């Protein structure tokens, strides 16, 4: 009732004694007189509100978030905000801010929330945020930073979550969060950087998330050793080319790691021990990594890719690090004499299309009941023995391509769907009845055996 | 061609939205429409990207306002808020 | 070589019989084989490196209407990626009407061999599918793909 | 005895007073012992000199050129080169060296060719260079300089050529170079560098080449326009969005320039104007680009592409600046009504593949003498005039592929090696005789009007 | 495998040198083989590259020794040496032009 | 489909029966017409973009020895690129050694349709060419690529 909305706006009961004051989008210029001292929420947003000099209210103790965005904000006064007790969250994001306001953030001791996403904030004041002694979440995303306000950042012991992100910071120093022992988010992509201080995220005591996406990091980024509560890192997209020996001995809760879109050519068989949290490992053109990685502490992979490298053999145990692997594509290596892949039981795909096998054995895919797809195209292999596809329930797709199998042939294995052979060329002996129904997609050599003999899809040319 | 939106379809509807606007991806009917708003609505955060921005859901356990999609603000009535996430019993003091 | 669909509404009508039949194209990046699901489109912008994904009932076959390559915003993903992701998360099978956007049938040629098929569809059937779909309201449909 | 070989080396007459003595690859230290007073010419690369005193010679008073170039040297004494009074050529790459020496170089006058490259070079001392008043080429290539070392080359005023290139620079100040008003080459690739001072070329008075190629650019490099006698500028492989709208305007001179591997998104219609020199013009990518560049100025690209943006009409007069194109490339774009290209006279290959052409009327390719290759692949091109194709002469393959035809098609056009038809749905009237005799591949929409025919010469399918 | 190679053949000799050395294919006369030499021969100049150095025929009239392609050291004897070209007369000002 | 590819030494040999004969296949980026030259091994690093061109005249045949894609460095170009510019630069036709890059084949697979012919060749007669080329010598040759059969 004494409450009372304003002229075009749309208002709401906030419990019995508050009011939800929504004015956003009525180009405007200061809203009021008679908006109620009752106003717990007030909306200005996506007006023509170029000045909030010539008010504001400083009367509004009972408001919590006040949102400001998407006017044409140049200048914050001293005074602006004074008299807000209950403010919770701030809201300025898209106006034409150059600086963080000198001082009208100053003391905002309820201050939780504070956007600053998309103005044209070049500088930080020192002391812009000198009494925030409750923010938790700061939004600087989309500005035009060309460094880490590091001063301006020491009084911000309570800080949770920040983004610098689409900026165009170059540099971190040592120490340049120093101060930020309860950040949990810290988001960086989308700036220039090229240098990291080995110490940049010393002090980040409670960080989880740290996001170097789409920047020109030269290196991996050492100064992460000290995150020990890394749970997301992201660094993909920069112009890393190696990641080092020990490179995540820091961080052991790490659940995923981007670093895709790097031009990584090594990577040191310690780098992923000791990650129980990782559920998978994909390295695409390390294409100098010469040894299998070593994954002591990091059993619980269920995915390893690990394509184009120059690996030729794998330890005759490696599947006692891989229990929980389920899919292996160690594809574009160089690989010939290959081990038993049978304590490796939950494995249920495998690529090693483009390596140097030659023979494979009774042993090497033996009681894996789980394994559906296999590929080895593209190999040497000329003797397959007989009973290896024996203890191979579940193998529905066979693809044994390009290599120089013939005389002799594949058989004790039956359950396909999907079978290629195409490049097999003393395989004329091409036989090949229709023994094992289950069968929908043949590849024979010759195009022959197609029509040679439900919809048995059939290549290369039936005549 | 829509309100802030300066790329169209009658199938697609929005495909290009103003500068600092973030689009939507709204799904009726048998439909997904490209909507472009100033703000995202309560399910998402604004997520601003250099190509594009783009509206995220927020995926994280009887959150109501995330700040990213592994970070929420505020966690419904009455549950307690720690290091970003929601709990029914708050582990040391949120 | 060639692919029959039926548009079969859960409604209902025994002149409007079985409103629509049409005719398209199979696509090398995929198999073929036959497939059957509920319709839905999806926005080419979905089928994105980073997009929530929406949980939907597996099963259904999506519809994806391509725009001008040319005035539209550089796509995230190569459409073979696209129709790789549409399947991964939802289904076989994944139809791409190509009115706008002609050039997609020489990118979705190379073989990479995928479970679920994918079935291209251009000027006069595909015109009439999205008749069919601004909404126009309701919709609601089952498709079946099979060939002769 | 006084012209003299040390021992195991290998030396030669230079002139017939002078000698030529290769020690190199022998490993030694300070030795040589027995050096001709009368040695011009003294390579001592690739041993294992990893300190010089015992300097055996400052008598070498004609010595002109002195190779150290491969050892272990980690510093150089302020005297190690005092009496080399006809020193003309130095060269100490590929040694250890992690700052450029602080005295050993200066006052050496006669010094035109310094090497330093392939060290361990993090600082430059503001007088390294003090008195090298006849330096004309000096390499830092491939060192560890993360800034540019102003005030030392502040007294390099003959320096002629410098690279910088392969180091970590990241920021190049306005004046970096201010006083080199001689330099003609300048490289700096493969660096760092993400920030350039509007003023930084600010001084290069001379410079004609210019590389910025491999550096994390984010802007296009407005510092250019002051530098009015260049022919060459290299900035691919940057991170360049945008190429502004007078570009060039401080660059008559420019032959070339090279920006691919750039992710460029738009360029001003008068970016190219008033390159007279210029000979290529290709711009792959450039998306937003809705209009045909104005080429004022630019009277003599014999190659022009400009593929997959949104150009959907020519101006009228467009061959006007046209006048020597060989080569026209406007694949990937939203061309529809095309106009007469026929005072582009000197065409001889064109490609519109992938517009939205419908219309192919007898103006457009006529009287085009020179013309051997027209692809019109993938257009809407339901039509063609008359002879659209009877003044062409030189016309060898014509490709008009997955097109939206027939409702009658040509043969107007005789001469030909190679023809597609592939992919037009109403060319029912498939009933082409073969007036095309010299022709040694072909492509028919249907296997049927193909191989119909029994020096022997293919067709598909 | 060579003196300062690290990949090698038969047929191809040379394929990668060590770090700072730079790699010539040297013809005679079917062959064609990879060395690896510390500075570049002549004809040539040394072109380093953060993937492959790599000598680099100095091709510009009348010119012995270049700094790079464009831009001539030392003009054959006895040519007129400016800004890095080679002339028989030297426009505006020991035969070294300037 | 298949290619016949004589091998003639600059040696006098009447007795020299048809000195060497081998056999090969033919790319699909290029036309299968046949051709005749003089052979000449180039590293595979000459095609490169745009190394010094070593302007031999016109209507040599190159061979080039593939090496392991998997120990050898990221290459310069792709391998159709490196077929075309071996052509550009004079090659009347182009002998790629595959023995060592298996892989080879399925990219000198899609057409572009060159004016001169690629021939692919593997373990046994290969081994025969190089057994020739390689010191040992750089024996001068002449060689036809006799067409199919
Ligand atoms: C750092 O934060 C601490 C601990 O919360 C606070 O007491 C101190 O004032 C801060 N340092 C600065 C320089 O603001
Ligand atoms: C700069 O260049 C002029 C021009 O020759 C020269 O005389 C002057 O001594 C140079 N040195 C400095 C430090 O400016
Ligand atoms: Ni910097």
């Amino acid at each position: 009732g004494p409450r009372g909305c304003p002229t075009h706006c749309h208002c709401e009961p906030d419990g019995r004694m508050l009011l939800r004051v929504d004015c956003s989008d009525l180009g405007l210029s200061e809203l009021p007189s008679n908006l109620s001292v009752f106003t717990s929420y007030l909306d200005l947003s996506m007006n023509n509100i170029s000045q909030l000099l010539p008010n504001p209210l400083p009367s509004l103790r009972f408001l919590e978030e006040l949102r400001l965005a998407g006017n044409a904000l140049t200048y914050i006064p001293k005074g602006a905000f004074t008299g807000l007790y209950s403010l919770k969250v701030l809201m300025l994001q898209n106006n034409q801010l150059r600086h963080v306001p000198t001082e009208a953030l100053q003391n905002l001791r309820s201050l939780q929330s504070l956007r600053l996403d998309a103005n044209h904030i070049s500088y930080v004041p020192p002391s812009c945020f000198s009494g925030l002694h409750s923010l938790r979440h700061l939004w600087l995303d989309d500005n035009a930073l060309t460094e880490i306000p590091v001063q301006a950042f020491r009084s911000l012991s309570a800080l949770q979550a920040m983004t610098l992100a689409l900026n165009k910071i170059h540099h971190i120093p040592d120490y340049a969060f120093g101060n930020l022992s309860s950040l949990v988010v810290l988001h960086l992509h989308n700036n220039r950087i090229h240098s990291l201080g080995k110490k940049c995220f010393d002090g980040l005591h409670s960080l989880e998330t740290l996001d170097l996406n789409y920047n020109n990091l030269d290196e991996f980024p050492t100064a992460i050793r000290t995150l020990s509560n890394l749970k997301e890192l992201g660094f993909h997209s920069n112009n890393i080319r190696s990641i080092p020996e020990k490179a995540f001995v820091g961080n052991p809760s790490l659940i995923t790691i981007h670093f895709y879109d790097n031009p990584i050519q090594f990577v040191g068989r310690s780098a992923f021990q000791h990650l129980p949290e990782l559920r998978t490992l994909t390295l695409n053109g390390a294409s100098q990594i010469t040894e299998f990685p070593d994954l002591t502490g990091t059993a619980n992979l269920e995915s390893l890719t690990l394509t184009g490298a120059q690996i030729s053999s794998l330890p005759q145990t490696v599947c006692n690090q891989l229990p929980n692997l389920q899919v292996l594509d160690l594809s574009y290596n160089l690989l010939e004499d290959l081990p038993s892949f049978s304590v490796c039981q939950k494995l249920q795909k495998i690529d090693l299309r483009h390596n140097e096998i030659y023979e494979i054995k009774v042993d090497t895919f033996q009681q894996l009941l789980s394994l559906r797809s296999l590929n080895l195209a593209w190999n040497k292999i000329a003797i397959i023995h007989p009973n290896a596809f024996s203890t191979l329930p579940s193998l529905i797709k066979l693809d044994l391509s390009s290599n120089l199998l013939s005389s002799f042939p594949i058989t004790g294995l039956h359950g396909l769907t999907h079978l290629k052979l195409t490049g097999n060329h003393a395989l004329q002996s091409l036989i090949s009845s229709e023994n094992f129904p289950e069968l929908k997609v043949i590849e024979m050599p010759y195009a022959y055996q197609c029509c040679a003999f439900h919809s048995v899809q059939c290549s290369p040319s039936p005549g | 061609c829509a309100k802030g939106c300066e790329l169209c379809s009658e199938v697609n509807g929005c495909l290009k939205c103003s500068p600092k606007l973030f689009i939507l991806l709204e799904r009726n009917d048998i439909r997904q429409v490209g909507v472009c708003l100033p703000s995202c609505p309560p399910g998402y955060f604004d997520a601003r990207n250099p190509d594009m921005n783009k509206c995220i859901k927020c995926k994280i356990e009887h959150c109501e306002a995330c700040f990213s999609h592994n970070f929420c603000t505020k966690c419904k009535e009455g549950l307690y808020l720690h290091k970003g996430r929601c709990y029914p019993a708050c582990p040391e003091g949120c | 070589q060639k692919a029959i669909i039926r548009v079969i509404p859960l409604k209902m009508d025994p002149t409007g019989k079985l409103n629509l039949t049409l005719e398209g194209v199979f696509a090398g990046v995929a198999e073929i084989t036959p497939a059957e699901g509920k319709l839905m489109q999806s926005h080419p912008l979905y089928l994105c490196n980073a997009s929530d994904d929406d949980n939907l009932e597996p099963g259904f076959i999506s519809i994806v209407k391509l725009e001008s390559p040319r005035r539209a915003p550089r796509p995230c993903l190569s459409l073979a990626s696209k129709a790789r992701m549409a399947g991964e998360r939802g289904a076989s099978a994944v139809l791409f009407d190509i009115t706008e956007d002609r050039a997609a049938a020489e990118q979705l040629q190379q073989p990479l061999g995928l479970t679920w098929p994918v079935v291209l569809i251009w000027g006069n059937d595909a015109e009439k599918l999205m008749e069919f779909v601004y909404k126009n309201q309701k919709a609601h449909v089952r498709i079946e793909l099979k060939e002769p």
